[PDB]
């Protein structure tokens, strides 16, 4: 209908920028008119007249969606063509760390060098867009999600504004998506207000445009899942690892389904979903009475569903706050206050999480329930002979399929329950097509597939790196193939990492002058893509299985040396991608292969908690005594001490592990006399003079003796038979 | 007659959560009341006093310096420090209610809690080994309290009920509380006396009322109490611990009770809830409400 | 209902390694109090060892064993009469070890000569040092007065066996010899008389 044309135009209003850099509206209209499906009047008028000057001279019908697109572009925004895309982290924490100059080259990292996008690259993007629009993409109510995915895949690193005076953090994709969301919200609001003539109250009086900016027409709606971390670890060891890989992903996919259901009830696309983090989903909705009724009905339905399925184990609380165009444009400094109000309402919803009838139904149990499942420990639901609940069995069955296949299907029949009387399952492309054909209105989520072309498919980033699955034999072995080492101690390293002060970074990392929906959405997208896609890129050849990777939390089990090395590499790549600014603290633990997964997870979590304690950006390696900085562990231990010791031990034909263990005993004795005995041992050792002096100096001083002990332990672990 | 009962635990205690491996610092009022009922059954004391005139409070940490109360669920204007914060000393309770406590003070209070150290003992069963089998490992969580720290609870009741409580607690010192009792856990010594500080604190009138025990209102008073209420519906459940209930161990009916520290603008008198179905005797789940008034 | 308190000491005649890490260090550290770090004897270990020894003596499915050490069988739910608390490193022994500056636990180096390659695999097992005394506290529950004499005779037999059979650890290789000293036997709860009752 008209809304579909408006969304297509708003998402493509600045498509003229790409062809112009290879104006923003005069050429975009011609480019879209080149393609017949996009030649619709609603789309081309929206593209051509989204600028104020063109709208002034536009010969419209006073009810065209062009005015809505123009005002949406004005709200979203509120001249070197070769200017690159500046990284969001340039302004993030600019008050403390500083204002960097990192820019994206034409997943990619900001490089900090002076790069200019050549017109040849823009022309290549132009022909890519032409090929996708002319043949692959199409105009349809169900095909707009494909358009959004295509825009995300192409314009993710194209500057929204070529103007070099203002910052270029917001990409073209982010700006277009925010403009589409704002246009959809404003269209719904005007339809609710029976605004037959758009021009009268939108464009023709400038003062009335300002009033519409001051008019409360949008809704910042945050829905948060509570009980996530408990639910993931509410397991018994029997298949804990599988459940650990599944439940988190489950609580991911279910969450996505949630927002889609909401976006299905409001007839809005994924563009209105501002950003989804770990269990949180922030969306921009219209302020229509229908929108609020839909929000209330959705909240009631989802509370009922979660009470029916997970009882009090899991819950979803959704709170909304009305806002004006000024709030989204950060004028008067109310944007941060707007999100504060939204989160305050969310917390108030969390406090009174259940109603009277729901509590009474909770306490009005009929029977004891006799047998109970091992994981969920619930007897109300029917329990199978294997002592596994239906949801628990579905999660366990999902684990392997989600690890192997790539197409999640929200089908009427499937593996694990999902909100609107559907079940999530994991199949391949053919299975997804069959599920679509057998049952209509079945959602398909493609894992790590930026490819556009499937109309009923939404991309869903999820890190599923598992080195054991590369070979069928190693997949059958499981984590036991990681300790299959001909050299080195057979052990499993468990890494659990969390970003330090990420909540504060989203709250107050961005300065007031740079606060906007677009920039925060860009930051959320980059963080999610780093911890879903780039995390998988970093761990490429390592013997590591990523059990889960949320918005900030990461938990992966692999080979101990591989886990430590990839933790260091991940820290380096996080520094590169965040350009300083954000840091993360981790805990690394070494366990036997047959050590229980729950015990490894708990001990590694304790190590990570200790690493967070006091100074952040720290890794707690092995014992609690060995909490070290990232640079300290990477260079001051492995490079400074471990590698020279390895060189000496491999080169010396009269030395071996016995000398290393004697050194270790002397260093760990801590009797103030063993320094002299270590000197005597080194003197008789016939080692390198420089290395001997270095070892003696490290031993004589604290904060370096412990590092030398760590290096020796790492070396002797490495050179095990 | 309000009586503060302090418990110093000679041995580490389980106080397990839904998992045997899981260990909790404290126990709710229902667990302690079930222990008291079991003791009364053993000591052949009448249960009418406990069921009617006895109102107890969730066991709470106390250190060498201060006694700790659960964090009231009130609106606060560094929220993470408050969220991680769980227990507030008695003197700081009024300040927290007024809102004078800030994020740094909240973190300092959370660090001030020196209740004890939580560990996970690893044990085995050799029962199968004799029968041509293999040892079965398991884990028992435990919480070793620091020597000056322990768990205290306030009990309000009639003088006869207070004396019966004294006898029951004297027997429970050797019976023990929590999980894996009679297997090396739960042994404690209790001292019961009148507490001036708590007698003064309880004798307060405030706009808000804070639950000091895991409680749940009756269906008639829930409609009145639930309005404008910030609470935490904690799931209380488990298996029946008795010899005469059934030939085999049977789970109690699942119960959901307002956690300690939940704030209700209108008080409700809790009820002893029967969570026993198709059993030879009744299983009492203590949901009687111990209230502390405060101004916010 | 009567409760009989049995407080005494467990004297480590030979290094006790209950057990339950870093390279070139103790791979089997004894259980310790998580705060005080003092080695302790879990009440589970004492209860299980006594139950196994008494089961061998009686022969567990025996009614005496089930009543003494608890039973959860279908139709047979019996509260354990013997509540054996964890034995803690006694303060007197702690002072004796602080004098002369002796560690509470010794690191015993052992190895493993194989039958195939004759190579030795080394282990460093921690053992509570010989001469250490653990304060053990046990509570007996008088469910039936008529059964008290038989139950205490069974406890005496179990204690005699445990004085002859090692406590938890590799006791067949010497680690875990203990001796029981019964300091007192009192009836903390009830009117029962324990003067005639003797554990040893
Ligand atoms: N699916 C997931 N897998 C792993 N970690 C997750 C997942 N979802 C969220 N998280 C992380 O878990 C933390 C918060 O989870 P959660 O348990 O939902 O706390 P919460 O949102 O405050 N709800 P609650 O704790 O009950 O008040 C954050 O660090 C998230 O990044
Ligand atoms: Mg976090």
């Amino acid at each position: 209908n008209k809304k579909l044309e408006l969304m297509y135009g708003s998402l493509l209003h600045d498509i003229g920028k790409i062809v112009y850099r290879s104006t923003h509206s005069k050429i975009g209209s011609q480019f879209l008119n080149k393609f017949k499906p996009f030649q619709l009047s609603g789309i081309v008028d929206s593209v051509s007249y989204h600028h104020y000057k063109e709208l002034a001279s536009s010969s419209l019908l006073d009810d065209s969606v062009a005015y809505i697109t123009y005002i949406a572009d004005n709200i979203a925004s509120g001249f070197d063509k070769r200017a690159p895309l500046a990284s969001i982290f340039n302004v993030v924490n600019s008050e403390t760390k500083g204002l960097a100059n990192y820019t994206y080259s034409f997943y990619r990292y900001p490089t900090d060098a002076k790069k200019e996008y050549t017109s040849s690259q823009y022309a290549a993007l132009v022909n890519k867009m032409t090929d996708d629009l002319s043949n692959k993409l199409k105009v349809g109510p169900d095909s707009f999600s494909s358009l959004l995915q295509w825009t995300e895949s192409l314009w993710s690193y194209i500057p929204s504004s070529t103007d070099t005076n203002q910052v270029m953090d917001v990409s073209l994709y982010d700006h277009s998506k925010i403009t589409c969301a704002i246009a959809s919200c404003i269209y719904d609001y005007l339809t609710e207000m029976n605004c037959v003539n758009y021009r009268k109250e939108l464009f023709s009086p400038y003062e009335k445009t300002k009033q519409f900016y001051q008019e409360d027409v949008f809704l910042l709606v945050s829905l948060d899942m509570s009980g996530i971390q408990d639910f993931i670890y509410n397991i018994s060891g029997s298949k804990a690892l599988k459940s650990l890989r599944s439940r988190s992903f489950y609580l991911e996919t279910m969450l996505e389904s949630l927002v889609d259901d909401l976006l299905s009830d409001l007839e809005l696309s994924r563009a209105n979903l501002l950003y989804t983090g770990g269990g949180h989903a922030y969306l921009l909705l219209p302020n229509t009475e229908r929108a609020r009724d839909v929000l209330a009905s959705f909240e009631g339905e989802m509370k009922e569903w979660f009470i029916k399925i997970f009882k009090t184990d899991l819950s979803v609380a959704i709170a909304y706050k009305a806002c004006t165009g000024e709030d989204l444009m950060n004028s008067n400094g109310t944007y941060s206050d707007l999100w504060q109000t939204v989160s305050r309402k969310l917390s108030d919803k969390k406090a009174h999480k259940y109603s009277l009838n729901e509590i009474k139904l909770f306490n009005s149990t009929i029977h004891a329930g006799t047998q109970e499942c091992k994981e969920c420990l619930r007897s109300d639901i029917d329990i199978s002979e294997d002592s596994l609940c239906k949801i628990c069995e579905g999660i366990i069955a999902i684990s392997n399929d989600l690890r192997d296949y790539s197409f999640f299907v929200v089908s009427p029949e499937g593996k694990v329950p999902l909100p609107r009387n559907r079940y999530l399952s994991v199949e391949n492309q053919d299975g997804a097509e069959r599920k679509i054909k057998m049952n209509k209105e079945t959602r398909i989520y493609s894992k790590n597939q930026p490819f556009v072309g499937k109309q009923l498919v939404t991309n869903l980033w999820m890190c599923d790196y598992d080195f054991s699955t590369l070979n069928p034999e190693t997949k059958k072995q499981g984590i036991a193939s990681y300790v299959n080492r001909e050299v080195g101690i057979p052990r499993l390293g468990v890494l659990r990492a969390d970003i330090d002060n990420l909540g504060t970074t989203f709250i107050k990392g961005i300065p007031e002058q740079y606060r906007s929906i677009s920039r925060t959405a860009t930051l959320s997208r980059q963080l999610s893509m780093f911890f879903k896609f780039e995390l998988s890129n970093i761990l490429k050849g390592a013997r590591i299985s990523v059990i889960y990777s949320g918005g900030d939390d990461l938990f992966l089990i692999g080979a101990w040396d591989d886990v430590i090395s990839k933790a260091l590499v991940l820290r380096k790549a996080f520094t590169r991608f965040s350009a300083g600014k954000l840091t993360f603290s981790a805990g690394i633990g070494m366990y036997p292969v047959k050590y229980p997964i729950s015990k490894m997870a708990s001990e590694t979590g304790v190590l990570e908690d200790l690493a967070k304690r006091g100074e952040k950006n720290q890794v707690a390696l092995w014992n609690d005594s060995k909490v070290f900085g990232w640079s300290q562990l990477e260079e001051q231990i492995l490079k400074e001490k471990m590698i020279p010791l390895q060189e000496a031990l491999t080169n010396s034909q009269e030395h071996g592990k016995s000398f290393l263990y004697k050194m270790l005993e002397l260093l760990r004795n801590e009797d103030q006399i063993n320094i002299a005995r270590l000197a005597y041992l080194l003197a008789r050792s016939s080692l390198s003079e420089e290395l001997t002096q270095s070892i003696f100096a490290w031993s004589q001083n604290k904060q370096q003796k412990v590092e030398l002990i760590t290096a020796i332990e790492y070396l002797v672990y490495q050179i095990r038979e | 007659v309000v009586k503060l009962v302090k418990l110093t635990f000679k041995s580490p205690v389980h106080f397990g959560m839904k998992r045997l491996s899981d260990s909790n610092h404290t126990i709710a009022a229902d667990t302690l009341f079930s222990a008291l009922i079991i003791e009364a059954l053993q000591q052949q004391l009448e249960l009418s006093h406990l069921l009617n005139n006895l109102v107890i409070t969730d066991l709470f940490p106390y250190n060498k310096t201060s006694y700790f109360l659960p964090k009231p669920l009130i609106r606060i204007e560094g929220y993470k420090a408050f969220k991680k914060l769980t227990y507030i000393p008695v003197e700081n309770y009024s300040e927290y209610l007024r809102g004078e406590i800030d994020s740094l003070e909240a973190s300092k209070i959370a660090e001030s809690l020196n209740l004890g150290k939580a560990s996970l003992s690893t044990k085995v069963s050799l029962q199968a080994v004799d029968h041509n089998g293999e040892s079965e490992p398991y884990s028992v969580g435990n919480f070793t309290f620091y020597p000056e720290s322990g768990l205290y609870f306030l009990a309000k009741g009639n003088a006869d009920t207070i004396g019966q409580l004294e006898i029951l607690m004297h027997a429970l010192q050797y019976s023990g509380i929590g999980g894996k009792r009679s297997a090396g856990y739960g042994q404690f010594r209790c001292t019961i006396e009148d507490s001036g500080k708590f007698d003064s604190l309880l004798s307060q009138t405030g706009n808000i009322a804070i639950l000091l025990s895991s409680a749940m209102a009756s269906d008639e008073e829930l409609v009145d109490c639930l309005e404008d209420a910030r609470y935490l519906l904690k799931k209380r459940t488990g298996f029946v611990q008795s010899k005469t209930y059934a030939d085999q161990l049977v789970k109690k009916k699942d119960f959901y009770a307002f956690s300690a520290g939940s704030t209700f603008y209108q008080k409700f008198n809790g009820k002893i809830f029967d969570v026993s179905d198709n059993g030879r005797h009744s299983v009492y789940r203590y949901a009687k409400a111990f209230w502390l008034e405060g101004k916010i | 209902y009567s409760k009989i308190r049995i407080v005494g000491k467990i004297d480590v005649l030979t290094g006790l390694h209950i057990g339950g890490s870093m390279i070139g260090a103790i791979a089997s550290p004894v259980v310790r109090d998580p705060y005080s770090r003092l080695p302790i004897i879990p009440g589970s270990s004492i209860k299980g060892k006594m139950r196994s020894l008494l089961a061998k003596h009686i022969g567990q499915d025996a009614p005496e064993i089930l009543r003494l050490f608890g039973s959860s069988q279908k139709g047979a739910i019996q509260s354990s009469r013997l509540q054996i608390s964890d034995a803690f490193f006694s303060k007197a022994s702690q002072e004796e070890f602080d004098k002369k500056d002796l560690a509470y636990t010794e690191t015993k180096f052992e190895n493993t000569i194989s039958r195939l390659t004759a190579v030795a695999n080394p282990r460093q097992i921690e053992r509570v040092t010989r001469g250490a005394s653990f304060d053990f506290h046990i509570i007996y529950n008088v469910e039936n007065i008529n059964e008290v004499m038989a139950d205490f005779e069974n406890i005496k037999t179990a204690i005699h066996l445990l004085e002859n059979d090692y406590l938890g650890g590799g006791g067949t290789r010497g680690n875990g010899r203990i001796r029981f000293v019964i300091d007192s036997i009192d009836t903390v709860v009830g009117d029962f008389d324990s003067s005639n009752l003797s554990i040893k």
